[PDB]
Parts: C-alpha cells; structure tokens; sequence
RNA sequence: AUAUUGGCGAGAGACCGAUAGCGAACAAGUACAGUGAUGGAAAGAUGAAAAGAACUUUGAAAAGAGAGUGAAAAAGUACGU
RNA sequence: AUGGUGAACUAUGCCUGAAUAGGGUGAAGCCAGAGGAAACUCUGGUGGAGGCUCGUAGCGGUUCUGACGUGCAAAUCGAUCGUCGAAUUUGGGUAUAGGGGCGAAAGACUAAUCGAACCAUCUAGUAGCUGGUUCCUGCCGAAGUUUCCCUCAGGAUAGCAG
RNA sequence: CGUGGAGGUCAGUGACGAAGCCUAGACCGUAAGGUCGGGUCGAACGGCCUCUAGUGCAGAUCUUGGUGGUAGUAGCAAAUAUUCAAAUGAGAACUUUGAAGACUGAAGUGGGGAAAGGUUCCACGUCAACAGCAGUUGGACGUGGGUUAGUCGAUCCUAAGAGAUGGGGAAGCUCCGUUUCAAAGGCCUGAUUUUAUGCAGGCCACCAUCGAAAGGGAAUCCGGUUAAGAUUCCGGAACCUGGAUAUGGAUUCUUCACGGUAACGUAACUGAAUGUGGAGACGUCGGCGCGAGCCCUGGGAGGAGUUAUCUUUUCUUCUUAACAGCUUAUCACCCCGGAAUUGGUUUAUCCGGAGAUGGGGUCUUAUGGCUGGAAGAGGCCAGCACCUUUGCUGGCUCCGGUGCGCUUGUGACGGCCCGUGAAAAUCCACAGGAAGGAAUAGUUUUCAUGCCAGGUCGUACUGAUAACCGCAGCAGGUCUCCAAGGUGAACAGCCUCUAGUUGAUAGAAUAAUGUAGAUAAGGGAAGUCGGCAAAAUAGAUCCGUAACUUCGGGAUAAGGAUUGGCUCUAAGGGUCGACGAUCAACUUAGAACUGGUACGGACAAGGGGAAUCUGACUGUCUAAUUAAAACAUAGCAUUGCGAUGGUCAGAAAGUGAUGUUGACGCAAU
RNA sequence: CUCUUAAGGUAGCCAAAUGCCUCGUCAUCUAAUUAGUGACGCGCAUGAAUGGAUUAACGAGAUUCCCACUGUCCCUAUCUACUAUCUAGCGAAACCACAGCCAAGGGAACGGGCUUGGCAGAAUCAGCGGGGAAAGAAGACCCUGUUGAGCUUGACUCUAGU
RNA sequence: GCGUUGGAUUGUUCACCCACUAAUAGGGAACGUGAGCUGGGUUUAGACCGUCGUGAGACAGGUUAGUUUUACCCUACUGAU
RNA sequence: AAACUUUCAACAACGGAUCUCUUGGUUCUCGCAUCGAUGAAGAACGCAGCGAAAUGCGAUACGUAAUGUGAAUUGCAGAAUUCCGUGAAUCAUCGAAUCUUUGAACGCACAUUGCGCCCCUUGGUAUUCCAGGGGGCAUGCCUGUUUGAGCGUCAUUU
C-alpha cells in the first residue's frame, strides 16, 4: 500500500497537524492536513448547542452572512429557545408579581 | 551512560551568538553574553582576566575612528583647507 | 555542612504552588456600603472542582452598585448552596445557608465559615472542606464576637468581620484511605512539592541532623527548642509534650 | 535546521563564500610569504560552532 | 618640583638571536579545543638575480635519465649549512 | 581565598506536546431465572474495574560474575532478565548554581569532574618530605657523638674538618 | 680548561674561503681541553691582558622536538553473501551497466521531518592527500549551478516563567518588585471649523515588553515541470485579509423584510456607547455506531507471465484534489396526546404527567451521495511515422460485493479521581436604542457581481552502522509521522510484494587454544560456595486443581488427555413478501477416513512443588563494580501554628516561598 | 531473704540477617549435614512505632529439601561458523639501564650478570603461560608529617539568626 | 620404585562422619600454582542486626550485594623448519 | 662459507641540531596629552578586473575630496606615456566628505535582518488603506518656554 508523508514541517501528531488520506486525480494517495472541526455555538443559560446557528471556527464568523450565525427571535444565536422562553415567563411573572407586591405594600400600612 | 551515550543527547543550544560580541556566549535562557556582558551597559572584564582583556581591549579592532585622533591633534584639530 | 530540605522549601524554586488549574483566589466580596448598611443579593451560577482544593468553589454573580456591569466571586461553597440560589450578604441579609453576614448579626451558636479574621478580610477562617466555625457569643460593648475556631481554639473577633452560614462543603474527605502511592502523589502534583518524604534518619550527617550512625537513630532529642536556628528546627519544634495522647483535650 | 535565522545564515553563507583554495596568482607577488590557505575550513574535520 | 608595565612620538643597551626573546620576528591572540567563563599553539633562511630546469628520451602518470641555468643543483621552492 | 561560567549530561518542580500490539483474570452497575413463611439465599448471563497479570514497541539493567577488556565503545555487545496503561516513557520551553542547587536518600546527581563542579587570579601558595643539581686536576679531609627544643625523617649548640 | 657578551691589544685570520659540521688521520696536555691535515661549506671569526654572566648535563616517572627495537608484529573476524560477463580505464574483488543469487520484510536497510550540521544537494573535471585493502568511485579534491510562497512556518497570542517603568534597598557592580503607596490615556465626536483643533459638551484602563518553527492561529488545491526547487515555479481552478467601490438585488407610502402554531427558514433584511454570552478551550480508558484510506474479492475493458500437462488462470491499470451548489446524520428541539396490562430502549439500564411510546416536523453538515472543478488532467493500451524537437492519430479509463479486518477521524455513551484534566490573542452573536434615515424619492458594502494590493526572513540536502553528538566514515546515543500479503491472538518470530541495499579489506587452507552455536551411550548434581551454565516445561481445547487466605487470591497451583491432513455433518445470520425467495461471513461442536502414532511438526513458547529469613504490595537509587532486606509508599502516631502566626528564604528592602493557602490546612518528624 | 534502681525487660520472640562459648542441646532431614527445619532458653548482647509477634499476595532479594531435567561431573568425544595459521595490501601499542641457559655459593639474608662448576653452534615458525621478584599506578593498607579534607560533639575561639 | 580415593556439612586450611580400598602416610617447591581458573571467604564504597558511643561512628561480632585487566617480547617448555 | 648481528668509514637517507644571519622581542631614558550621544572602544556583514587571509575601507566600500611630490603600479590583465602636466602612484600628507547593520546605543523589540507612531513628499480615486523616498519619536538631570494641577494659598468680584 502506498505511504504518506506529512505536508508540512510539523513531523508529530498534534492536534494541529492531523492529516487525512486522499487519492488524488493523478491516482496516487496524499495526506491532506485537516483542520480542527469547529464547535457548535451553545446556549448562554443552559449551555446546550444552539439550533440554527452554523459551526465553525472563531474567524470563520466573520466571512458568513448574518442568517447563519442568528435566529429569528428575542435572543438569535445567544440563547435557546426554551431559556428564553423562560426568560420572558419569569420576566412577566416577576413584574406582576412586584405590582401585587407593591399594592400589598401599600395596604398594609 | 555519562560518558558517550550521554554525549548524544547534545542537541540545544546553551549559548548563541550575542550582538554586541558575536562570540557565541549569549546565554539563551538567561539573555545574558558570559563574554561581554551584554545587555549591561558596561562590558565584562576583569583583572584577574588579563588574557581576557588584551583579547578584547582597544587595539584589537581596526579603530575606524580613535585611529586618527592622534594625526588630528598632531595637526591641532585645524578645521579649514590646505589652501593651495 | 549541607541546607537541608525544610530550609530549602524556604527559597521557592520547586516547591511553589501548582496554581495553573486554579480557579482564582476564593474571597468574599470587597467590604462595601451595600454589604455594610444593607444586603446585596447575588445568583450561584456554579459549583466548580477547584484543583488542589478539597471544597468545591461556587461562582457567585452578583450586580454592581456604582457601574451597569456583573461582578463574579468565588466564594467556597458551603454545604446546601445550589446553582441557581439567591445568595445575600451584609448586615441586612437574612440567616440562611451560604448568606454572608457579619459575625455580631447572627445569634450565639450560628455556624459559618469562611470567616474574616478582620473587617475587609475577605475570609481567612473555616475555609478547608467539612471545616466551620461557631459563634459562642458577643460583647456588644466594643463590639466582639467570640467564636470557636475548627481547631477549637477560643479567638475574639471584630463583630464587622463576616462569615458565609452553614458549614464548608466536601466534608468526611480525609475518613477515605488514600490507599496508593499513586493517589497521594496525584494529589500533591496539584498541590506542591512536598510528597514523597525521605526520612532524615535514612540520610547522611551531611544531609539532615538524623542523618549517620551505624544505625538509624536520631541520636539526641527530636524535641527542638522554638529558640533554635534554622537547619536544628527538623523534628518536633518546640513540643509541649510527647508520646501518645491519652484523655482529654482542650486544656484551659 | 532547513528553518534557519537569517543570522545564521548570513554566517553561513560567508563560511561559503570564504571556503576556497588560496588563489593562484599570489605566491607570484615579490615577497609572498603565503604559501597556502591557512584558514580552510571542511563540513568534516571542523565545526563553525555557529 | 612627584608618579606613570596604558596611549602617541623618539633615542638608546656589556639584553635574547627563532625550544631564546612578549604567547605571537610569519594572514598571532591566528589555527584549534571547550556549552561557557576561558584555554591557546606550531610555523623565519633557494639563489646576486628565477636565471624556478627550454629541448630530447623512458613511463599512464608521479617522476627518472639526459640536456640546460646558475659561482655552486654537495642551492631544485620536500630549497643556506 | 577572590571573582566569574555552567541544569546541551544528570537531579527535581512547573508549562506545553507526544508515545504505549495482542492475550489472561473478570470488580462495581444491570438483565433473566430458582429456592424460602419471612429474613434473605443461590444460578446463568451482561458488563469491563484494577498504581492486576502473560507478553511486543518502549523504559530499565538480574545473571552468565559470557563477549570485549591495546574494545565497536573512557561502560559497549549477546543471551538471560525486571517492567510494560500511570508513582509510565519522552521531546521542547522554563526554574533552581557551588558550601549552593537538587536528592522516592546512593554522599547520589549537578556537561567522562562530586564527601563540595568548572574557569581565571592570589600563586612560582608552603613543604622538617621525594627526585635532580652541569668542567678538570692538586692539597687537606669528617660525622652519625654532648646539651636544648611541640624534638624522635628537623634544627640550634659543642665536637670532628677546611 | 671551556662558553655567550664587554674594554684594550695582535695595524691578528678570512670569498686565493671565516664560522659550523664530518673525519678506527697527526701532534701537545695527567685533564678539563688545545692544535694541525683532509672532505663539506659559505661570511664572518680568533690569540693574548682584563671585565662580565641567563657560562659547562647523563640522569630530575626532567621540558620541547625528533627517532628506534618491538615489527612488517598485534591485528584490519559483530551487522547471513556474494557470483558471471561487458564497458571504462595504465591499472577493476571494490566504478558503471546487464544477468544471477540474497537481505532489510512496512515497529524497514522504505518515504518524510524536528534538533543539529551548513552546501554534505546537483553537474562537470578529477585521484597528491582522506575513505585503517583498493579505487577509474565518493559525504574527497577543483570549478560552477541550485533553495522562487498573501494561503507552509516564523512573524501575532499567551503558558510555566523572564523582565523595564513608578517606587524602595544596596558603598556599588546592581537587587526586589510587575500593578505595585504613580498626576501612567488616546479614540469617538458636538462644537472649534480666526485650524474639525488645544481650550472646551460628552465615553472608557487595577497597565511596558519578552516567552511555543509540537500549544492557540485568516486563507490553496490538482496536474505538469529541474541535473539539483515546489502545497513556493508553470497551467488551471479557489480562498482569506486590508482597502476602494459602481451596478444589480433587497428594503421603505405601515420607513429600518417577510413566512412557519412552533422548533426555526431565507440572498439581503440599519444599529453607537455600554453590557452579556458563545467559540478559541482542552483528561484518560473501555465497548458500540458511522466515515475515509488501506486490505480482501466478483464481472468486464486492456497489457504482461506460465502453458510437456493443468489452470475462464497469476500479476498489473481502471483514479478524481482544494473549492462551490443541491442533498445527507447521531444528538438535540418543536406541534398533536395523555400513558399501569407500564411502555420505549442500549453491547453496556437509562428515559417518560417536569409529558413517554406513536404520528408529523425543525436543526447542527463531522460525514457521505450527485453535479460543477473534470477529463481537457492522470493511468493503461493500440496503429503509424522518426535527420532533429520525437511527432502524433485513435481506444478504454466501467459496474459491483464483503467485514469483531488494519490505520485513522468522528459521534452518542459508560468507568475513574482527596487527579475533574491551560491561558491569551482573535472572531461572532445577543441585550440596548444613541444616531441617521423615504416619496418628481430615500436606506442597505453581514446578498450577488465587479477593482486593487498583500511586504520581510526560512525553503537545497542528511537526519544517521558515513551528512548530528561521542577526538573518527565509532556495533554507542539522539524526538516524531505513514505502514502491503501469508502463517499466526498478535505492530511476536519466519517468508514474500512496493521501495531500498547488496555496504563492512580480500584470497588459500581447516592445527592447537579460543568466541558463538550444537549433540552425546549409562548414571543423573555424585561437579560446585552455590544446579553457575545448560536442559527440561511451554501455544490452544477439555478434565482436574491442595495447604493457606486479608475471601479478593493462591491458580496456568499440582497433575492429566487431545492437537495433522482429507471428506462430510450440525448449530449459530441479513434483506425482501409460519413459510417462500435471495444474499453473505466466520466461529464452535461432532463423525468417518487416512499415515513409519505423526501432527502448538519450522517459528513461537511457564519448569514445578514443601518450607525458612526478609521487605506488605506497585514503585525508586549508587549513569561507570553494590537493585537489596536499602529509599519511597498507603496506613499509624507525635509536634508547631488562628496570620501582629508556624516553618523557611533574603545583604537589605515599601522583599519573598508555603499562599490563587486557613486546622478535613500548611509546616516538622 | 537480703543488697539495690527512675524503672529493674512486661506481652511476645530467639543459637533468629541479633548467641561469644558454639559445629549449644534434643528431634527431623541424609549412608554421612559446621547446612535447612521444628523445639529448648540464667538470652556475651532478643523485645515492643529506636516498633514486638504474625502475616495472604507479591520478589531478577537470601536459604534448605524434593520431583523433572540435563556434559556440572564420572569422562570425555564429535560437528558447524568466525578467528587463530599462510598470502596480497594496510599496519599500531604496551614495554625497553644493558640484556636474556642453568645449579650451588656468598651477597641488601630468593642472580641474567659476581665466584665455582654444568655447559655452550647460525638463522628461525606455531603454541605456551614457569620465570623476567613481567606490565599497568610516586601502595588505597600500616606508620611518620608539628600535611589536609568530609562529618560529629557543651573540644577551643567565634558567628548569621533569634 | 609404585600408589595413597569417592562423598554429606563448612569459603574454609583444619575438623568430623559415611564408604570403598592394599592404603586412604606426612610434607616442600615465594605457607608451589589468580597475565592458569574461580571468587565462596577475607579485605573499599550500599544495607540490616546486636553491643558500645551524646554523636559522627567502632567491633577477629553476625548477615546480604559487590568489574579478577594485558603476552605478539626474551628465556624456559612443547612441538616444527 | 653465506645469510644474520655488531663496530667503523664513504656516499645516500631520516631529522632539523650547529653556525651565521634578524623589518622581532625585552629593558632603560627622553618628549607629549589627544576616545565617546557631533555616537567611542568593540562586533557582524560586505567592498578589488582576477583575493581566502593580513591590512585598508563602507553601497561615494583596498576607497571619494583637498594638499604636496613629480611619473608610476606591477603577479597577470588593463590603461597611459600630453605624461614641459591642476598630473601617475597600493606614494606621502590630510583640514572636506562618505561612513552598511550594530555597539554606552537612543521609538518598542531582538535566538525575529520582528513590530509600531509622527511630519513632509510621491504613486495607486486616497486625510483614514497599501507602498516608495526624505526627516524624526530613549532615559535621568540643569536653565529657560508654554500649557496645567492643588480650598497649599493671596488679592479682587462677592
Ligand atoms: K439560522
Ligand atoms: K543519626
Ligand atoms: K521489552
Ligand atoms: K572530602
Ligand atoms: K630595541
Ligand atoms: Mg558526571
Ligand atoms: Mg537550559
Ligand atoms: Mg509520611
Ligand atoms: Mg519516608
Ligand atoms: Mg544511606
Ligand atoms: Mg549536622
Ligand atoms: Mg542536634
Ligand atoms: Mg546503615
Ligand atoms: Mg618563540
Ligand atoms: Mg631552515
Ligand atoms: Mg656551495
Ligand atoms: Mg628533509
Ligand atoms: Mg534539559
Ligand atoms: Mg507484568
Ligand atoms: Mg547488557
Ligand atoms: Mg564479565
Ligand atoms: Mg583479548
Ligand atoms: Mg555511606
Ligand atoms: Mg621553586
Ligand atoms: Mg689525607
Ligand atoms: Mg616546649
Ligand atoms: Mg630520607
Ligand atoms: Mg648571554
Ligand atoms: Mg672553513
Ligand atoms: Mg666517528
Ligand atoms: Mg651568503
Ligand atoms: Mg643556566
Ligand atoms: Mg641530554
Ligand atoms: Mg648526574
Ligand atoms: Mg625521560
Ligand atoms: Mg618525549
Ligand atoms: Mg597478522
Ligand atoms: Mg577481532
Ligand atoms: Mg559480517
Ligand atoms: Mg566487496
Ligand atoms: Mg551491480
Ligand atoms: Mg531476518
Ligand atoms: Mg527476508
Ligand atoms: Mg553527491
Ligand atoms: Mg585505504
Ligand atoms: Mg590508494
Ligand atoms: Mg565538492
Ligand atoms: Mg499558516
Ligand atoms: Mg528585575
Ligand atoms: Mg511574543
Ligand atoms: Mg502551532
Ligand atoms: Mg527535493
Ligand atoms: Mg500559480
Ligand atoms: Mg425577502
Ligand atoms: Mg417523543
Ligand atoms: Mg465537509
Ligand atoms: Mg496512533
Ligand atoms: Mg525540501
Ligand atoms: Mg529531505
Ligand atoms: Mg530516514
Ligand atoms: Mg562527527
Ligand atoms: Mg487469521
Ligand atoms: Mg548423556
Ligand atoms: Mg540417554
Ligand atoms: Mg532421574
Ligand atoms: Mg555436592
Ligand atoms: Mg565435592
Ligand atoms: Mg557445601
Ligand atoms: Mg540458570
Ligand atoms: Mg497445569
Ligand atoms: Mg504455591
Ligand atoms: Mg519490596
Ligand atoms: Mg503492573
Ligand atoms: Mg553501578
Ligand atoms: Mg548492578
Ligand atoms: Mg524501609
Ligand atoms: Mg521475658
Ligand atoms: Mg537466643
Ligand atoms: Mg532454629
Ligand atoms: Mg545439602
Ligand atoms: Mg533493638
Ligand atoms: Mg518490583
Ligand atoms: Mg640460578
Ligand atoms: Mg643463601
Ligand atoms: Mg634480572
Ligand atoms: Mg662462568
Ligand atoms: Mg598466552
Ligand atoms: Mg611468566
Ligand atoms: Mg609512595
Ligand atoms: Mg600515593
Ligand atoms: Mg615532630
Ligand atoms: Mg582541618
Ligand atoms: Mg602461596
Ligand atoms: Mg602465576
Ligand atoms: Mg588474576
Ligand atoms: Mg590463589
Ligand atoms: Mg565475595
Ligand atoms: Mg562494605
Ligand atoms: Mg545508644
Ligand atoms: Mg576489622
Ligand atoms: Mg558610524
Ligand atoms: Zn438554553
Ligand atoms: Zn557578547
């Protein structure tokens, strides 16, 4: 079977110089070097993979356009679904809540 | 081992070469020439180190400038032509 | 004629803290209006292994007073405290576990833990896992609050000084046998280098006081003098006592 | 190393360019006192030392 | 007025005459060794002048034998004796 | 003794990387079944734990007290061995420097140097001790004994000699 | 007596030959020595009277240099191995070519790299020296050629750490300290536009810098090309960053979009300060799933081999990059619904009224598929022609299958910790609504297309039984990537394919003694300090397994039987619609037959038992004579200490380690 | 009973890696045992975290016995490869007062030389390990030196720190 | 003149016992014989114990582990020209 | 008797002693005072028609300018001989310049030929981006200038 050789000058197998083996048109086998698989972006409150949002590298963000990196809603690409659905129960049930609160407040005294 | 299996693990460098000197003993991982004592201001000598410095006092170099001092003040440091 | 280990430990080139895996230095917030007049309330996002460290850590976020930003501490988890618990601290805050309060505003037989030993302090004392401190009483005159420290010694402390209710979390951690070698070198590679110890009696004269003989002994008392000078302090320094303690401790 | 200073190899390349055999026309100068390249230096024999 | 194993410019010696005299009379603090601080040599002389041996011959060649230059080749750069 | 140079070997800590076939054994957890009045007990599977084990690559170096011992080699070669998935091996970066470091501790290691490294200077250190001490001829020609000495391998002193 | 030098003198000697040197030639002196003759030689030197000293050698394991006997001696013996012919050449065991025989046997003697070296790379010429024989050959000698980058690295970031400044210490060289007792700052813009500036509205900093060619990180691939360069050159095809930009597209009369119940979708679809979040960003092992490459294999289209005989046969080509469009997952999430007769479900037992199963959807694009790139490339062939450049002209480059297979990537999980397994640069998103925005018209460089530029340094080669270190072309040491077939559990050993090598001074004999490998009748440790050495055992399947025990082990205890080949039999599955069709791979068990009773047939591969001393165990050390009972270890115990502290550093400090610590801790035993 | 201490060695264990006598005594193991094991203990000089006793498992630790096994031996023999050997080429080193036949004598008390005898014939090759009191190193043991150094201690004299 | 042994234990010289035998005599040769071997002991450095010492350390006390180098020269000897 | 060994002589070897040389060293004496932020000493890298070094020099590179002398330099090549001339020379002298990268070393760094900021100017529409050219940006301290801070503090308005 034919042997690859790296492609670079890095000879040890970090993570930064893994390779794949590809055959070429010219029908022989080459390692190609492969860059690290990106990770999903993840919620902000539950720390869950973002739906919707793309995977990609850090810089990789900066050459797509917006739909890929948001979602159409209060949070987009921050938070997930459920958590800010939560965020607005909470947000609505807290602010009645300070209302009763305060009339309480005030009929009590 | 010690003697010449050990020998074949030296493969780094203690001492490059420094840039006020070039003699190579700049130590790397100190920044600091043994020879010369670059980055000090000053450079190393010592007395006990005569050999030392007769190798590197003045005199040894080509003197680009302090060799002509003495035919200037021979001359009294004049400033104008030789005026034909 | 050679420094031996223990006035070697004193020059900090290999016995340093392992201090990369750290999560930072756990305190209590800075002594601040809020926490002196009234309460700052705070959110426990997490509760974190900190390397090194017995207790677990908890990341409190709480608000900051003067500036529209989030300020997170450390603080040491104490036994109970949750992610997602409302944490209170200063004068006004309420007696509950993982609540920070100043020592004169909680009754005599309160437990807390990290304690400062002065206002400000940020927490010196009761801070080890399973470790807590009781209040026995207050003199509200010169304000002080006596307090029994895990070391049952008696200190006096200032009442402005503050502690977290409840008692340090990770408690029972030294009932489990090491058991290995192995686990106690993994758990010094996190700590420092202390471990292993050679005895000083299986060195050299040259080595360590115990060192010599035809046989290992120490040779003299290993009860040291506190006056002693460094490189005589191997051994027992300054014993008040020797042998295997038999009855009650707690002398007075 | 194939991933080398620009010091290094700037000495590497005057290390280069002055390994060569005296040139033939001196030792016909009047005095010529030189007979031979006193300073050759081989890869084999003797080490730059950088 | 005193000092001056450094620097510059001079004049000298009952000193040494290339294993001596400075380490270095010479491309010497050079070649070279050591990671480094440092350590550190050896090495002068053909002849007045290259006139450094045209040419022939043997040999693959180096060279040899001649021839020749030179006061001398019992001076042939492996060079004063 | 003074002032400097070394952690390219090695010792140890840290930081960042990398490497470690194939088998044996078969711990928790889980499933099914059987026995019992109960308390509980038992069986078959599953699973894949262990500073477990056989054994490669590796790391080390027991024995032959083998080879060699003017060597391939200022420590190697062959067989036989210990160990081989964590107190593991290892690259690079980094830190600790001489009465100092470092040491799972042998006075071990700290560049073939260690019961105090290397380099230069003080230094031509001192030596009652060892070795050597360069031409001829002529004349005279001893002592190993007295006393004293931290003296007994030395000196002073008297004696012998020129 | 003799030597170097000095004053005087002999108007001393000398190129018609001074000094020196050689001379079983002569003379004088007892001698140190002196004199003469001869040869060699070429430029200075001597007698006497005195002066002076670095003034006389056989030694000092004396110093420097040179030279012997040993001695043509020891030896040039590890790494299986060389042979024939031709060419070249003066000369061939060693160079080249061809043929043959072999080896490394993919954990290589292969193909690349890191450190290191520095031209060893390549070509031509060439053999005085080196290559411990040789040499026409070479990593040699001489002369030249060769290293081409926006995309690979450095550069940038921070790690352990190093280290200015402000300050403090030190006589001082300098030391501490790295945000500290400091007045440590420029980028946004109203207004200033007497000038987009200083003044002056209004917002933000607990901080230099260095530190990785294996950590983090913007972006490149394929084919071809050289004697030597290639992700760099050439051709083609892309991508990223910075900048500038004009169209189209989109949006707006409800100014800053619509659709879907929703998860969310899109070609876009304004968004300052400030804040928040994510990515960067992470351990190890185990089983399982999937992908890629490799392996195995069927049909077919070509080429090559064998063909006394057999073989629809043996070998070989049949390939598809980065990038782009469409599509494609596990996991996760959403809508309907309310479930015990509890259901679903993994190899591994988790999940469900906090909403399971089920039905229908959404999403991440690892990855795979099709297409473009792209057949025009590359590969394999055929038919022609050839003074050159060699020129062409055609054909085929297709369709499958299989898996506890190997390597690797990845996914969802599970085990483990008193171990929970980096940081920063950088990028994006979100909250917010500052501000700026339309109607004989505004907005939008996160949509498409279009324009320009991307500097500097490195790039050759070896990377080792010859390019590094070890004094060397040294059997030593030196980090890492890829990894075929068979046998076999296997990266074991053995054989082979691709690739590479055939390099170790040779020839002739076959004494002793050796080194290495072996055998041996009968006895069986009687040898020896001692079973040292060697032998015996060994794999797998089945049976069987004691004392003791911390109940986990001991244990492969001990002790037994079998194993080949061949022909069969049985069991264990997938898919499609109790069965039928079809497809597919091994593992186990059994039987018969068979043979010089052989069969883990080479290779590979435990000796066992009864006890005593000792250390619990795993582990560690005297590198280079000691591996152990020594050290360490978990366990046990003691001691000090509550920070104005214990222990320990520093010459001192407004200094430091423990300490990013707090008695379940640190420190000393 | 005394003398006597701070206490007088307790639980355990032992001719033990600790017992002089000592190869202790008894038993077992063997034909035979200074070995091994099990006992005994007035134990020179056993003994309790200077840890005592015992321990499954583990061990390249030390030791005894048994089975198997074998050239360890009886008692040696044979075979292979590479040397050694010879040749071509290449070509060291150690060592060397001068050198090299003995016996006795005497002698610095063990001679190659001296004395007296024996004897004694060129030039050599392969082996060999008696001798050259062979070589390798100014003996490391011992002693001396008014020579050091590592280490220790209420040696003398000091000192950082406190 | 000729022979004077095989073994258990011990590093042993010595000793003792078993046994065969004709006998199991005593000794020397640098207490023959380490460039002949071996290294069990003694007698370097590691380590344990007992006693002693305040200690470092001491112990003809015990125990365990611990590199045995070179001939090619001369002679002698063995053979060979 | 040869060979071999030894001694001597001649010639030839090995080796470099002796002798004679000496642009060197060493010691003594005399005279003088002159390194550097106007960038020293030292270092690295380059420069000649043909040079590896020594020596000299710095991209104006074995050197330019100026002065003096007056015909060379030399190993070869080349050039010239007008050389009765502002003119050879590897001459001497030396007052004008150049003086790469560094170095006390000075924008920040430096195991990097790494990374900035400001001014003027040029090109690419170009105040913002990229590039070329020129000139600058260290620290401590002194005098002065300007702009500031402090209820430290005076006067005034109040
Ligand atoms: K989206
Ligand atoms: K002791
Ligand atoms: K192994
Ligand atoms: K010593
Ligand atoms: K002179
Ligand atoms: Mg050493
Ligand atoms: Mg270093
Ligand atoms: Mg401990
Ligand atoms: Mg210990
Ligand atoms: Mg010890
Ligand atoms: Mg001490
Ligand atoms: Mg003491
Ligand atoms: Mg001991
Ligand atoms: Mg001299
Ligand atoms: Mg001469
Ligand atoms: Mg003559
Ligand atoms: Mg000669
Ligand atoms: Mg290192
Ligand atoms: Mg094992
Ligand atoms: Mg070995
Ligand atoms: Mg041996
Ligand atoms: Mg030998
Ligand atoms: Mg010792
Ligand atoms: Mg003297
Ligand atoms: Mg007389
Ligand atoms: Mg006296
Ligand atoms: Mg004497
Ligand atoms: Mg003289
Ligand atoms: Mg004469
Ligand atoms: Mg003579
Ligand atoms: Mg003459
Ligand atoms: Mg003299
Ligand atoms: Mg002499
Ligand atoms: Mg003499
Ligand atoms: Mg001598
Ligand atoms: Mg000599
Ligand atoms: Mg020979
Ligand atoms: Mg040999
Ligand atoms: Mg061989
Ligand atoms: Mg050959
Ligand atoms: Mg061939
Ligand atoms: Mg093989
Ligand atoms: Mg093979
Ligand atoms: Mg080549
Ligand atoms: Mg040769
Ligand atoms: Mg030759
Ligand atoms: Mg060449
Ligand atoms: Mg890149
Ligand atoms: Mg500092
Ligand atoms: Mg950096
Ligand atoms: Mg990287
Ligand atoms: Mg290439
Ligand atoms: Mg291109
Ligand atoms: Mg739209
Ligand atoms: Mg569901
Ligand atoms: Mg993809
Ligand atoms: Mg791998
Ligand atoms: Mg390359
Ligand atoms: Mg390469
Ligand atoms: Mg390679
Ligand atoms: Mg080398
Ligand atoms: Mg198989
Ligand atoms: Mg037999
Ligand atoms: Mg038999
Ligand atoms: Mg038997
Ligand atoms: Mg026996
Ligand atoms: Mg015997
Ligand atoms: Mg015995
Ligand atoms: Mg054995
Ligand atoms: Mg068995
Ligand atoms: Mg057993
Ligand atoms: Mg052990
Ligand atoms: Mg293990
Ligand atoms: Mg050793
Ligand atoms: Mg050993
Ligand atoms: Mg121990
Ligand atoms: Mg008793
Ligand atoms: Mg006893
Ligand atoms: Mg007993
Ligand atoms: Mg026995
Ligand atoms: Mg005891
Ligand atoms: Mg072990
Ligand atoms: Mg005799
Ligand atoms: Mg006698
Ligand atoms: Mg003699
Ligand atoms: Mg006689
Ligand atoms: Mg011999
Ligand atoms: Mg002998
Ligand atoms: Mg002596
Ligand atoms: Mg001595
Ligand atoms: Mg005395
Ligand atoms: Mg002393
Ligand atoms: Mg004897
Ligand atoms: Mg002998
Ligand atoms: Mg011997
Ligand atoms: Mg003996
Ligand atoms: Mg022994
Ligand atoms: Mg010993
Ligand atoms: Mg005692
Ligand atoms: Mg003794
Ligand atoms: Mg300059
Ligand atoms: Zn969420
Ligand atoms: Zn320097």
């Amino acid at each position: 079977a034919q042997r690859v050789t790296f492609r670079r000058r890095n000879p040890y197998n970090t993570r930064s110089n893994k390779i794949k083996v590809v055959k070429t048109p010219g029908g022989i086998l080459r390692a190609q070097h492969v860059k690290k698989l990106a990770t999903r972006p993840k919620c902000g409150d539950c720390g869950s993979a973002l739906q919707g949002i793309s995977t990609l590298r850090p810089r990789q963000y900066a050459t797509v356009s917006k739909t890929h990196k948001t979602v159409s809603r209060a949070y987009g690409g921050s938070r997930c679904a459920n958590c800010v659905k939560e965020r607005i129960i909470r947000a609505f049930l807290i602010e009645e809540q300070k209302i009763v609160k305060k009339v309480v407040k005030e009929q009590t005294e | 081992g010690k003697g010449t299996p050990s020998f074949g693990k030296r493969h780094n460098k203690s001492h490059t070469l420094c840039n006020r000197c070039g003699r190579r003993s700049f130590h790397v991982q100190k920044k600091t020439c043994s020879s010369c004592g670059y980055p000090a201001a000053k450079t190393r000598s010592y007395n006990w180190g005569a050999k030392a410095k007769r190798r590197h006092t003045t005199g040894t170099g080509r003197m680009r400038y302090l060799k002509h001092v003495s035919r200037r003040f021979k001359n009294g440091f004049q400033t104008g032509s030789a005026s034909k | 004629g050679r420094v031996i280990r223990n006035q070697r430990k004193g020059a900090g080139s290999i016995f340093t803290s392992h201090t990369r895996l750290r999560q930072g230095a756990a305190k209590l917030r800075t002594l601040d209006y809020a926490e002196r007049h009234g309460y700052i309330r705070g959110i426990v996002k997490q509760i974190v292994h900190d390397s090194g460290r017995g207790a677990p850590l908890a990341k409190v976020v709480f608000r900051d007073p003067y500036k529209y930003r989030l300020r997170e501490e450390i603080f040491i988890a104490n036994e109970g405290v949750h992610t997602g618990q409302f944490i209170y601290a200063g004068k006004k805050a309420s007696l509950n576990v993982g609540n920070v309060l100043p020592l004169g505003s909680v009754p005599e037989g309160t437990i807390v833990s990290n304690v400062e030993e002065k206002p400000g302090d940020r927490g010196a004392l009761a801070r080890a896992s399973g470790n807590y401190v009781i209040i026995i009483g207050h003199n509200p005159d010169e304000n002080k609050t006596r307090v029994r420290l895990p070391s049952g010694a008696k200190k006096v402390i200032s009442s402005d000084a503050r502690g977290v209710i409840g008692v340090i979390a990770g408690g029972g951690r030294v009932d489990k046998p090491l058991l290995k070698a192995g686990r106690a070198f993994h758990k010094y590679r996190l700590k420092r280098n202390s471990w292993p110890k050679t005895r000083g009696v299986a060195m050299n004269p040259v080595d360590h006081p115990h060192g010599g003989g035809n046989h290992q002994h120490i040779g003299k008392a290993s009860t040291i003098s506190r006056g002693a000078v460094s490189g005589q302090k191997a051994g027992l320094i300054a014993a008040r006592r020797t042998g295997l303690l038999r009855g009650s401790q707690k002398t007075q | 190393a194939a991933q080398k200073s620009f010091r290094i190899k700037q000495k590497m390349a005057k290390a280069k360019k002055q390994n060569r055999p005296l040139p033939q026309w001196i030792r016909l100068r009047t005095n010529n006192t030189i007979r031979y390249n006193a300073k050759r230096r081989n890869w084999r024999r003797t080490k730059m030392n950088i």
